[PDB]
C-alpha cells in the first residue's frame, strides 16, 4: 500500500533522527507494527525504530545518545510490518543512508579517499623530481617506478573529484568584459 | 495484355475479380467512422471540408426560378412571384423550416453538402403536420443499420438497410433508430439519399476524401514529429564529451535535489574546460521538407480533385497563368457536383412542397393546374475572373456578334436577366430624381 | 476500398465509427479551455483572431436597410427613414445598448464575433423593463453546465445544457449560474446561440482554431528555444580546451569571491597561451529555419482557411497573380461567415427589437401592420481592389451592357444606392454656389 | 491453455508470496492439481505451492514462516498440472524471480559485486599511489603490476553499472538559465 | 476532436477552462509593469 520512506540522506551520528513517515504503515494498520529497519551494510546488527507517537500522524524518533556508536559507513532502510496471528510480514521500503562520522568526538578523522589520493600523489611525485630513477638496480634489487606521463593522468582524475564534491568543480569563467 | 495478371514480384492486385458492392459496403462503414476521425485530428481535410463548402454552396445560396410555360408570352411573372416568395420566405429564420429552430435553409444546404463530402452522402426526411408543414430534418449517417440483410420469401432483400422490392426498386429505408425503438422502416418518399454517382452499381457512397486518407494520416504524424525533433536539437546545445578515463563515483546522493544552475548571462565569458567540448549538428530536417512534402502532397490533390494551390496555400512559384489554369479544372469539377446536389434535393422538396403549401394556402393560386407551375429551376453561382477588362471587351464583342445572348452572361455570374431588368427600373426611377447616363 | 480499413503499421483510425456528438461536446470544452489559452500566449492566433475580426465586422459596422414592398413604387421612404434612424440612434453610445454602458452596438458586433471565432460561437440575451428596453448582454461560454444531462419522464434529454422537448425542439438553455444560484432555465428567446454550421449534428460549435492548435503551441516553444541558443552560441565566445594532464589542485576557496575580469579593450592584442584553443562554431538554427518554418507555417494556414500572407505577414516571394488570388480565396470564406452571424443575431435582433420600440412609441408608427415594415436587409462591406484602373473600365463598359445594374456595383463596396443618391442631391446643391461638372 | 505466471519479480525472503494466478490451470480444471513449482536454480530442492483457495478464483499463498530459509539469487517459477489417472503432466508456465536476502536477519550483506569491485579499485589504487613500482624484484620474486591506465577503465566501467542500479544514472544536466 | 485534450507529450494546455476575468486582471497588473520596461530599454515596440 501506501509508504513513506523518506530518511534525511544525510544521517549525522549521535544526533536525534526522525522522518515521522506519513504511511507506509497505514496499510495492516490495526495488528501490525511499526519498524523503519536500519541495517549496516557490511557488519553490524540490525537496529530497529518504533513509535513513541500521536495518533493521528505516527512520528518516529531515535535517541541521540543510542545512536552514539552507530557505524561510520553506508546504511539501509527497509520498513517493515508484521503480525504474529498472521506470521507474516510485510516490506512496503527500500532506500539508502550514510552515517557521517561522529562529529563531536574522536582522535582523527581524514577526508574520503579523493583527498587521501590527491595528497600522496604530490608526496610520490615530489620524491622523484630529485633523485631521479627508472631501476634503482643494486645487487640483486630493482625497483622500477611508474612512469611519470602515468602518475600525471591519476593526479587530474583524482583532483576532478575532490572539486566535484566540494561543489567547486563548475568549468572556470573568464569575463573579458572589456 | 500480360501486364497486370498477378503479384509475382510487383502487384497485390487481388486474385480474382471481384464485386464493388460488398467491399463497397464494408469499406464505406468504415470510411465514415475513419473521414470523422480524419477531418477533426488532422488538416487538409479540414480545408477540403471548408473548401467544398464554399465554393459549392452559395452566398446567396441556390436561389430557384421557375418559368410558367414558354417565355416568350406564355410564360407570366405572377406565378413566379408568388412561388419564389413563398419559398425564400420559410427559408429565411423561422418555426418552420426546422424541428430545430436554429437553423434556416441555406444552413440546411451547407450542412448537407459538408456532410456530402465528409461522409459520401446523406439524407434528409420531411414531416408534415406538427409543423404549415413539410419541415426538413437532416439525419445523422450513422444511423442507418448495415447488418439488416436476408430476404423474405415474397419479398426482395433488405441488405444494407435498403429495402428493395419485387422489381427491385428503391421501396423502404431501414434506419436504425432515434437512438429508442430501434428500426424503423422510413417510406422512400420521406426519405432521400443524395448520392454522388462514380461507379454506378452501388447502393452507397464512398467518402470523397478516400485517397488521400491514408497519406494525410501518415503526414500529420510526421508533421508532429519534425517539430518536435527540432525543439529537442536546438535545447541540448552543446554536448560536453570526455574520453575513457574519468566521471568516476559522481555521487548518487547530490543528484536527487536539483539540477544545476549555471550562469553565462554575462557577454564575454571565455571558457576554460577539463577535457573536451562538442557541438550539436541538428539534423531535424532542414530544407529538405519542402521539396519532399510538396512532392506527397501534389498527390493528395490529385486524388481529392482540386488544384493543389486551393487545398493547400503553398502559393508559390506561380506566373499569372498557371493560376487562370488551375482554376479552371477545379471549375469543371464544382460544377458537377453543383448540378448533382440540386439535382436530387431541391427537385424533390419543390415538387413535395407545393402542393401542401398550396392546401394551406400558404401560396395564392389554384392547385388543379399544377403542371402550369411545375417547372422549377435552380441556379447555382459562378466564380469571378481575374482579368475584368479582358473579360469586358470580349464580352462587348459578344453581344455585338448575336453570338452570346445577353442572359448566359448574367448567368454565369448567376444574377439572372429578369433580376436585372428590375434593377434597372429602379435605377431609371432614381434617375428621375437625378439623372441617368452620357 | 480496403485504404483505411485498420491501424496495420500507419493507420489509427478509431476501431468503429462512433457518434461526433459525444465526442465533439467533450472535445469542445476542453477546447475553449485550451484556445483560451493559446490565444493569449502563443502567436498566429492572436493574428487569426484579429484578422477574423477585422475582415468580418466593419469600419461601418453592418448596417441595416429595409425595403416596406415592391421597391418599384410599392416600398415608400418615410417607413424606412424612421426605422434605420431608431436603430441607429441606440446603437450610439447611449444608457439603453447594455447593462454596462462602456460598449455600444458596433461594440457588441466586433465582440461576438471574436467570441464565435475563438470558442466556435457566443451567446446573447436580451432584458426588458429596466433598460426603452431590449437591452443586449452578451454572457460568456464557459457559464454553460455541461454536467446536466438524463431525461425526464415525461420530458426530453437536457444533456450539455439544452432543453429539448417532446419534438426534440430547443426551449430552453441550462446556463450555470451569475456565478451565486446556480441553474437558471432561460426561455429560448432570452437565449440565442449562434453556431457557424459544419456538420450538421451537432448541438455546439468547435474552436475554429482546433486544427491548428496543436502545431502553434508546439512552434511557439520552437521559437523560444531557437533564439535562447542563439544568445548562448553567440556568448560563451572561445573555448580554451587543455589536453589530459593539468589543471590540479585548481584551488577551492579563490573560486566562491568573484569570476576574474580581463581586458582586451585594447584594439591589438595578440594573446600567448599555455596550451591550446577553439572556436565556439555556433549551431543555432542558421538558415535552415525560414524554409523549415513555412512549410509548417503553410499546413496551419490551410486549416485555418486563411491564405498564409494573412495569417503570417512573411509576404515573401509573391508576384501581383499571386497576392489576386490568395486574396480571392479568403473572400469567399469571409463572406460565408458574414452570412451566418448576421443570419441569426441581426434577424432575431430587429424582430424582436421592433415591437417593444413600437409599443414605447420610440419609434412613431403605427403597430398593427407589422409587416408593412418586417423586412430588414442587412448589409456587409467589401475590400476594395489593387487595381482601380481596370476595374473602372470593366464597370464602365458592364453598365453599358445592360449587364450590371447600378445597385449591384455599389453593393460590392458595401455602400448602397439610396445612399449614392441622396450625397448626389447634397452634391447638386453644393453645385448651385459653384459649379457642376463638363 | 490459458496461463497467469506473475510472481512479483521483486520477492522478498521471509514474507508472504502469492500471485493468485487467474487461468493457468484452467485446462485439466477437474482432475489436476496446481504446483507452481519454485526451484533454485544452483541447489536447492524445489519446493511448491498448493491451493488453500476460494473456488472461484483460485489463489496461491506461501507462509511467511516457511519461506525462512530459502535460499538467497536466483529462482525459477514452473507452473505443472497433474494427474495420475492420464499418467500426465501439463506444463504451461515460464519465469524468473530473485530472492533478496532476508531483510531482518543476519550478520552480514554486502552490496552486489559492482560495488565490491568498485571500492576495492578505490583500494588498490591507494596503495600505488605512494610507494610506487612496476617491479617489485627482490631475489627470486618479481611481482609486476597491472599498468595504471589499465586499472582506470576498470574503475568507469563498474562506476556506471552502480549508477544503473541505483538508478542515478541518467547523464547530467546543467542549466544555463543565464 | 482529441487534438489538443491534454498535455501528453506536446503539451501544456492548462487542465481546465478558467475566466479569462482573473486571469487577465492578474497578467494587466504585471504587463503594464512589464511593457513599461520594455518600451523603454529594448526596440521595435518603441516602434510600435
Amino acid at each position: 500500500m501506501t509508504v513513506s520512506i523518506h530518511p534525511p540522506a544525510t544521517l549525522v551520528a549521535g544526533d536525534s533522527w526522525a522522518w515521522e513517515a506519513g504511511a507506509v504503515f497505514e496499510d495492516h494498520p490495526d495488528p501490525w507494527a511499526a519498524s523503519y529497519v536500519l541495517r549496516p551494510e557490511a557488519g553490524g546488527d540490525p537496529v530497529t525504530v518504533s513509535g513513541g507517537l500521536e495518533v493521528l500522524a505516527p512520528v518516529f524518533r531515535l535517541p541521540a545518545s543510542v545512536t552514539a556508536d552507530l557505524p561510520p559507513g553506508e546504511w539501509t532502510w527497509f520498513a517493515v510490518a508484521v503480525d504474529a496471528t498472521t506470521d507474516a510480514r510485510a516490506v512496503l521500503a527500500q532506500g539508502r543512508v550514510t552515517v557521517i562520522p561522529d562529529p563531536l568526538a574522536g582522535t582523527e578523522d581524514r577526508r574520503t579517499p579523493a583527498r587521501r589520493i590527491l595528497a600522496a600523489i604530490e608526496a610520490t611525485l615530489e620524491g622523484r623530481a630529485t633523485k631521479d630513477a627508472d631501476t634503482y638496480s643494486i645487487e640483486g634489487r630493482s625497483i622500477t617506478r611508474t612512469p611519470l606521463p602515468d602518475l600525471l593522468r591519476l593526479r587530474a582524475v583524482y583532483a576532478e573529484q575532490v572539486a566535484r564534491e566540494t561543489g567547486r568543480s563548475p568549468y572556470r569563467q573568464r569575463r573579458v568584459s572589456f | 495484355y500480360r501486364a497486370a495478371k498477378s503479384d509475382r514480384i510487383a502487384g497485390g492486385f487481388g486474385v480474382f475479380p471481384t464485386t464493388p458492392r460488398d467491399e463497397l459496403r464494408r469499406e464505406i462503414r468504415g470510411l465514415v467512422g475513419h473521414s470523422r476521425h480524419a477531418a477533426q485530428n488532422f488538416d487538409y481535410a479540414r480545408a477540403y471540408e471548408m473548401l467544398t463548402r464554399r465554393h459549392v454552396i452559395g452566398f446567396n445560396g441556390i436561389r430557384l426560378q421557375m418559368d410558367v410555360r414558354d417565355p416568350g408570352g406564355k410564360k407570366d411573372v405572377a406565378a413566379g412571384a408568388q412561388i419564389e416568395s413563398a419559398w425564400a420566405r420559410w427559408g429565411k429564420m423561422k418555426n418552420s423550416p426546422t424541428p430545430c429552430g436554429r437553423l434556416s435553409w441555406w444552413g440546411v444546404e451547407c450542412q448537407v453538402a459538408t456532410g456530402i463530402a465528409r461522409e459520401g452522402g446523406s439524407f434528409v426526411r420531411i414531416h408534415q403536420g406538427t409543423n404549415f408543414g413539410f419541415q426538413v430534418e437532416p439525419i445523422p449517417f450513422d444511423l442507418l443499420d448495415l447488418d439488416l440483410t436476408g430476404p423474405t420469401p415474397g419479398g426482395g432483400f433488405v441488405e444494407s438497410g435498403v429495402e428493395f422490392d419485387a422489381t427491385d426498386r428503391v421501396v423502404a429505408y431501414h434506419m436504425w433508430s432515434a437512438a429508442a425503438r430501434r428500426r424503423l422502416r422510413i417510406p422512400a418518399a420521406q426519405m432521400l439519399y443524395v448520392l454522388v454517382p462514380e461507379e454506378i452499381g452501388q447502393a452507397l457512397g464512398v467518402p470523397r476524401s478516400a485517397t488521400a486518407l491514408r497519406l494525410m494520416n501518415l503526414s500529420e504524424k510526421f508533421q508532429e514529429s519534425a517539430l518536435t525533433a527540432a525543439n529537442y536539437g536546438a535545447s541540448n546545445m552543446v554536448f560536453f564529451e570526455r574520453a575513457a578515463d574519468n566521471g568516476v563515483v559522481t555521487g548518487p546522493e547530490d543528484d536527487a535535489q536539483i539540477p544545476i544552475d549555471q550562469i553565462e548571462a554575462g557577454t564575454l565569458t571565455e571558457l576554460p574546460p577539463g577535457v573536451k567540448a562538442v557541438s550539436h549538428n541538428p539534423a531535424y530536417p532542414d530544407a529538405a521538407v519542402g521539396p519532399f512534402l510538396r512532392q506527397m502532397g501534389t498527390s493528395q490533390a490529385a486524388g481529392l480533385g482540386v488544384s493543389y494551390e486551393t487545398l493547400t496555400a503553398d502559393l508559390s512559384g506561380a506566373n499569372f497563368s498557371s493560376l487562370r489554369a488551375g482554376k479552371g479544372e477545379e471549375r469543371e469539377e464544382w460544377r458537377m457536383l453543383q448540378r448533382a446536389v440540386f439535382e436530387g434535393l431541391h427537385d424533390r422538396v419543390f415538387s413535395r412542397w407545393l402542393p401542401l403549401a398550396m392546401l394551406s394556402g400558404e401560396v395564392r393560386l389554384p392547385l388543379a393546374k399544377l403542371d402550369k407551375f411545375d417547372a422549377a429551376t435552380w441556379r447555382p453561382r459562378g466564380w469571378p475572373s481575374v482579368n475584368p477588362k479582358d473579360d469586358a471587351t470580349a464580352h462587348e464583342k459578344d453581344l455585338k456578334n448575336g453570338v452570346r445572348t445577353r442572359t448566359e452572361i448574367c448567368a454565369e455570374r448567376g444574377r439572372d436577366f429578369a433580376d436585372v431588368v428590375a434593377e434597372a427600373a429602379a435605377e431609371r426611377q432614381m434617375m428621375r430624381d437625378a439623372g441617368l447616363d452620357p
